[PDB]
């Protein structure tokens, strides 16, 4: 039905938790407070590219390493 | 049982 894009404004921590990778990386947790639920990021969305990196097939630890580069624009689905 | 990692 949509694809959608969630912005972070980094001050860092993001506040979200991700669970799967190498069936796809989903958002498990977002910490209430914290800047990934400001932003709109919601559990159940699966991650498909971080800045533009795609991560559809990503590993895990290759999920964790895209979130953490030094806006973070997430592209996201929700099945 | 399915890794979860804060970030």
């Amino acid at each position: 039905g949509s694809v959608e894009e969630i912005r972070l404004p980094r001050a860092g921590p993001l506040g979200l938790s991700i669970v799967g990778g190498s069936p796809g990386v989903f958002i498990s947790k977002v910490l209430p407070r914290g800047l990934a639920a400001r932003s709109g990021l919601r559990v159940g969305d699966r991650i498909l590219a971080v800045n533009g990196q795609d991560v559809r097939d990503a590993t895990h630890q290759e999920a964790v390493s895209a979130l953490l580069r030094p806006e973070l624009s997430l592209l996201v689905r929700r099945d | 049982h399915f890794r979860e990692t804060e970030v």
